[PDB]
Formats: structure tokens, sequence, C-alpha cells
């Protein structure tokens, strides 16, 4: 939700740099990539996803299935 | 292969439109024959049955040989017409005979079979480039060099006394000053 | 086989990302 | 000190000298006519942009010089020495590249830096090589 | 948790275009101008491979505006980009910048002009 | 994939995987299903392949003793 | 807006008046088709000379629909546009100085000011060579942009 993403980023006015971040007009997809590259990051040492072919990382594989 | 050019799409198109203007493609210098009497003369020619001339044979034969050998060294090559057959030779002979019919003469001409060869080769190399080059025109000293090379084919010596060389040069007509200049150049060129 | 490649992505500087 | 030896003119000269023999000092790099011949032979083999081996270019030399009867061709070892000379001046580089036929196979893939235009000048001036362009 | 410390030792592709972005920030003016010409003739037509230029016409240009003396010096002042993988080349003799049209025109408007 | 076919032909009945992997490590210590890769990093999930090292007769034995039949899945 | 009546209009023309052809329309369509077979080749190469035949037919029926005894050049314009619908300064002289630096006519990066004069007026450009001070200013731009330098005035490094 981009509406909630702007709800939440500007919800912190106390910080200067975070406020200046909060007015970036393309901030939605940027923060999307940020959160994604933290999540896929922390979901490799957890074993679920495999970064197939490091130095390529164009696709990946979902190791686990429910079953 | 219709190379998309400009002068073609100019002249061809212009002249088709000119056909629309003047229903005769024949321009100022042309003798078009109506197909009826054309047919008449054609059949008349067909009623001749000329004879093969004895002289051209060798030439004809040689042509075949040439058309053979190249073919081998052209099998896997670009112009992949593979291994021209004796039927090609026979077809050349038949083409020559038909041209002699067009002559209404009973002896095939050397020009006749030469024209046939021109037909069979113009079928070729009409694929790409369609061009050649020439380099051997100048030859003011390189000709002397090639004469020397034939002499070397005879014996193969780089002597320091030239007496048959100067004789053959004088026979060739080239002067002795140019000969000595070239000898200087090639001695410096280390041959 | 036109796949979405991570090249076509809004990159974020290390500072903005970290913060 | 060159001005001294002869007892900013010469600086354009020395630039044209040291930077690129291609300008004029290639003729020095290929002083011998057989060097120029073998170099143009390499350029001819370039039409087959393959592993420009000693063998590939050597056989190409053999055929192209049986055709153009300038001189009896050189020996294998001779061609080796000539190409090594060409590499000492650095006008053409070599590399013992790996092919996978039997084992890790190391054959001379070479690359020339000259261009046929920089051959235009340096060859059209020598009408004796021109039979081979 | 966000796995703070664990995010530190691991690394992903963000952790190239931006790689060269700092390189070009530290070069010589002649390199700046030649890469400027490259980026114009490669961005004219994401920066795709169809939009590049041929080295024949590229030499024609860098010799017309009197930048390149010949092909050897040209390829020399090109490999400084190549020897850090700062531009792509395929085959025509296409030298195509794999960096995005957006990032390329960004280089133009910001760091080149 | 092993876990897949296992959960398939185990006689929804079982989803726990502690004893499963326990006995898997048991196997790999018995060198019945060895890894083509090294002996220490196998237990991560890097490139790593597993292969059986038991011949077919012991397979017949294990099948008959467990009463599950295997002649089906091989078809030619 | 009569839809059907036009039939009596059509046949009428094809029996009353015929625009056989006009030379000006020829001069138009032939060059038009050369541009066609020179420009849109990369698309699909439908450039077949047969198409030009239609380029006559089409236009020639048009003037029959027009009833005009002639095939107008703008009738040909309508034809070629119907087909398009169906189908769909110092730089150059610096380049010349470059291709003259290619040869050793300068024998150097240096060149006589005499060679300068020989290569400004004797060449193609007439009066594109500016006033003395102005083309010297052009040369000074080419200096500050590192393309030609000045030294030993009778030559120039």
């Amino acid at each position: 939700p981009k509406e909630e993403i702007l709800n939440f980023i500007r919800k912190d006015p106390s910080n200067t740099k975070l406020l200046e971040l909060a007015e970036t007009p393309d901030a939605f997809d940027k923060v999307a990539l940020i959160l994604f590259m933290q999540a896929i990051f922390a979901f490799e040492n957890m074993g679920l996803i495999k970064f197939q072919s490091t130095k390529s990382y164009d696709l990946v594989e979902k190791c686990v299935w429910r079953g | 292969l219709d190379i998309p050019s400009r002068d073609d799409d100019e002249k061809l198109a212009e002249h088709v439109t000119y056909v629309h203007m003047h229903n005769k493609q024949p321009d100022l210098d042309f003798t078009p024959v109506e197909p009826s009497k054309m047919r008449e003369y054609i059949a008349y020619a067909k009623t001749k049955r000329p004879v093969m001339s004895e002289a051209v044979n060798d030439y004809v034969v040689q042509a075949y040989i040439r058309l053979r050998q190249d073919s081998k060294r052209e099998m896997d090559s670009k112009f992949s017409f593979g291994q021209a057959t004796p039927r090609t030779l026979l077809g050349i002979i038949r083409l020559s005979q038909a041209l002699a019919k067009l002559r209404l003469a009973d002896m095939v001409d050397i020009d006749d079979v030469e024209e046939a060869l021109r037909l069979v080769r113009v079928s070729k190399e009409s694929l790409y480039q369609e061009t050649n080059k020439s380099k051997e025109d100048e030859s003011p000293t390189t000709k002397i060099f090639t004469i020397i090379k034939k002499m070397l084919q005879e014996t193969g010596k780089n002597t320091l006394s030239y007496e048959n060389i100067v004789k053959t040069v004088r026979l060739r007509g080239f002067t002795m000053l140019q000969l000595s200049n070239c000898i200087q150049e090639y001695s410096y060129l280390n041959v | 086989k036109s796949r979405h490649t991570m090249s076509m992505a809004p990159d974020v500087t290390r500072e903005e990302f970290s913060l | 000190e060159i001005y001294e030896l002869e007892k900013l003119n010469y600086i354009a000269k020395v630039f044209s000298k040291f930077v690129n023999n291609n300008s004029t000092r290639t003729r020095i790099a290929k002083l011998n006519i057989q060097q120029k011949l073998i170099l143009c032979t390499i350029i001819q083999s370039l039409k087959l942009n393959s592993d420009a081996t000693i063998d590939e270019s050597f056989d190409h030399y053999i055929k192209a010089i049986t055709k153009t009867d300038t001189l009896a061709p050189l020996q294998r070892n001779e061609f080796l020495e000539i190409c090594t000379i060409l590499e000492t001046c650095g006008l053409v580089s070599i590399k013992k590249t790996k092919c996978k036929g039997k084992t890790k196979r190391f054959v001379d893939k070479i690359d020339v830096d000259l261009d046929m235009r920089e051959f235009y000048d340096e060859m059209t001036k020598i009408s004796i090589l021109k039979p081979f362009l | 948790e966000p796995s703070t410390v664990e995010s530190t030792f691991q690394d992903v592709m963000k952790m190239g275009a931006e790689g060269a972005k700092y390189v070009l920030q530290s070069l010589t003016v002649n390199s700046k101008k030649m890469y400027k010409l490259l980026i114009e003739t490669q961005m004219q037509n994401r920066g795709t491979q169809r939009t590049g230029v041929e080295l024949k016409l590229f030499n024609h240009l860098c010799a017309a505006d009197f930048i390149a003396s010949n092909e050897i010096a040209l390829r020399s002042m090109l490999r400084e980009f190549i020897e850090h993988k700062m531009a792509n080349i395929t085959k025509m003799e296409i030298i195509w910048v794999p960096y995005t049209y957006a990032e390329l025109e960004k280089l133009l408007k910001t760091v080149l002009n | 994939r092993l876990l897949a076919i296992f959960q398939a032909i185990f006689p929804s009945l079982m989803k726990a995987n502690i004893e499963v992997f326990q006995n898997l490590s048991e196997l790999h210590t018995l060198k019945l299903i060895a890894t083509t890769m090294n002996k220490n990093i196998d237990y991560l999930s890097p490139k790593v392949r597993w292969k059986v090292n038991v011949p077919w007769e012991i397979i017949k034995e294990i099948s008959e003793s467990v009463h599950f039949n295997i002649s089906d899945y091989f078809s030619d | 807006v009569t839809i059907p009546f036009l039939r009596k209009y059509v046949q009428y023309a094809k029996e009353r008046v015929i625009p056989q052809l006009t030379q000006e329309a020829i001069n138009v369509i032939v060059k038009n088709y050369t541009d066609l077979r020179n420009d849109d080749n990369t698309k699909k190469s439908p450039i077949t000379a047969r198409t030009l035949e239609t380029l006559i037919r089409l236009a020639t029926a048009h003037a029959k629909v027009r009833l005009s005894k002639t095939v107008n050049k703008v009738d040909a314009k309508v034809a070629a546009n119907l087909l398009r619908f169906a189908l769909l300064r110092l730089s150059l002289i610096s380049g010349i100085i470059a291709r003259l630096m290619q040869t050793e006519i300068f024998e150097e990066e240096s060149y006589p000011v005499a060679s300068l004069f020989e290569r400004i007026n004797e060449e193609l450009p007439e009066e594109e060579k500016f006033s003395a001070q102005e083309y010297l200013a052009g040369l000074k731009i080419m200096s500050d942009r590192n393309n030609l330098m000045v030294a030993d005035d009778k030559v120039w490094r």
C-alpha cells in the first residue's frame, strides 16, 4: 500500500533525512525494492529460497513447499 | 536475385509507363517482329538441322575441362553448383547447334560456341558482387622481374654476372638503364 | 521471453537504503 | 639535447616517432620486405577470422605466395622467426590460447593492430608487394 | 526480527552502471568527451543494443571532430572503459552501453555536461 | 525431492520432520545415500546432490519386509 | 449523400472518358517509387515492381472516378499516400581536414599556413570560408577544443 507507505514514512517528522526521503515522488517502488532486497536477503539464510546461480541472480528457486 | 537499385526502378518503371503512353516498348532503334511471322521464320530455322564443325571440338572439349576442374574446387565453396556433368557439356553443344540454326548455317562457328559459353557462364557469378579487378597493367619493372622469375624456374641462381638476362631484356625491348635501375633495386631488395 | 529483469528497477543509494 | 647532438620543432617529430610506429616507423618495424610480405599475409588470413595459428597463416602464406611468385616461400622455422620479430616490435600480438581438442592445447592465436588503410600508404609506395596488396 | 547482524555478512547484487558512475567521475577530459560522443550515438536510436553505434562510423566521428587519430589510439582510450567493464560491445560493430536510458541521460544531464 | 516422494508414498498421516531428518543423517552416516559433494557442507543447501549406494537386491528386501511394492514405479 | 446511385456514375466514366496517362504524373510516380524501393526496404521488401503497376492502375482508376481526362500529379500524391496507408558548418570542414590529415599531405600534425590556404579555397567550400579573422576564430575554437594547434606560424602544430 503506497498510501500506507506515505502514511508511515512521513509519520516520522522528527528525523530530517527521513523527512527529505519522505517527499521523494518515486519513493514507493524504491522502498518496495528496499523491503524486497531485505526480505529475500533474510530469507536465504533461513533456507526457504535459494539464490540459484550467484553472479547471475536473475531467477531463483523456492526450495520448500507446504508438504 | 533482384538487387534493389535506383537506375532500374527508374528506367524500367519509366519505360513501363511509356508502354502505357506508346504501346510499343521498341524505342527509336528497334525492329520488333510480329509473333506470327516470327513463328514462321523460327519454324523454318527449326527445319534445318545444321552440323557440328570439326575445328571447335578441341576448344569445346577444353571448355568442358575447365568447367569441370573449377567445379571441384567450387563444390563446398560459395557458388555451390556441384560438379558440372557431361550433360552440361552436351547442353553446351546443343546450344551451339541451335545458335548455328539461328545462323541458318550448317557449320558451327567458334564465335557461336563462344557465345554459348558466355551464356552458360553469365548464369554464374550473377549472385553477388558481380565485379573483378586488374593489377598487372603497369609492369615497367615487374615485367623484368617476372622474366627473371622464369629464368629462375630454369636454373634458380642469383648470379653476379648478367649476360643472358641483359640479352633477354634487349629482346623484350626494355632498355638497359631501366634494367640496371631495377637490378639495383632488387639487389638492395636482397634477391 | 521478455522477463522482468532486476536491471529495470528503481535503485536506492546505500544511505537511503540503510536509513 | 638532440639539438645539442646535432650541434619546439623536433618534438612533433619525436611524438610521431615514439607513440605509433604505424605513422612512419612501422616501415622500420617491417624493414625487410619479407617482413612486410608476411604481415600482409597475416592480413589476408584475417579474412578467415579463426585461430591465426602458425599453421593457418603459414599455409596461407604458402598458397598466396605460390600464387604471387614474388619469392620462394620461407621455411616453417623461418616463418616462426619472422613472426617473433613482428612481435618484438609489437606491431602484432600473439597469445598461446587454449583449445580443447585433446588436452589443454596452447596454440598461437595472433591479433594484428594494423589497418588496410595504414597498409594503403605503406604498401602502395612499394609496388613490388602490391601484386599481393 | 530483521536479522540486523546477519544482513551484514551476507551480500546481494546491490551490495555495473553505478560502478562506472564513479569511474567516469575520475577521468581525463578527452575520455569525458569521447564517452560523451559514445553515449549520444548509443542513446539516440533502458539503453538497448539496437541503439548503439558501429566502430567504423564511430572512428569516422571521433576523427571528424578531431579526437581520435586512428583505430589503435581509439581502442586504447576505449579499453580504459572496457578494462573496468564500463561499456558493452556486440555485433555491424555495435558498442552499446548496457546502462539504462534513464541512467545514461542522467549521466548526460548531471556529470557529463 | 526425496521429501516429496516420501510424503507421497508414506502410508497427511505424517508431517513432522525431526525423526525424518534424524534418520536421513543416520543413512548418510551409513553411506547408503552418499553425496557427490564434500563431507562437511552437505548439510547446508548449496549445490549438493544425493545418490543411493545400495544395490537392487537390498531394495527388494526392504520393500517386501515393509510390504510396500515397487515393481509398479518402474515401467518399460 | 447518395450511396447506390454512384453505380450509374461509375460505368458512365468507364465508357465516356479515360485518363490514359500523363507524362508529369509519370515523372512524379517513377521517382516516388524509387524512393519507395530505396527507403522502406528494411520493413518487409514488398517493393516488388508489380506494386508500381498498381500505382498506375490505382491512380488511373482514380482519375476515372475523378472523370478527369488526365492523371493529375496530385492524383499520384493521393495514390502514394493510399499506399503509405496500406503499408503503414565547421563540423563538415573539420571532417574534410580530418580526411586530409589521413593522408600525409600535411606530412605531420603540422601543416604550412600555405597548406591552410590551399585547403580552404581550392577545395569544395566557396565562401563558406569566413573572413580572415573569422575563420581564424574558427581555428581558435578548434584549438580550444583540441583539434588544431598554433606554433611556428608558417606551419601550425
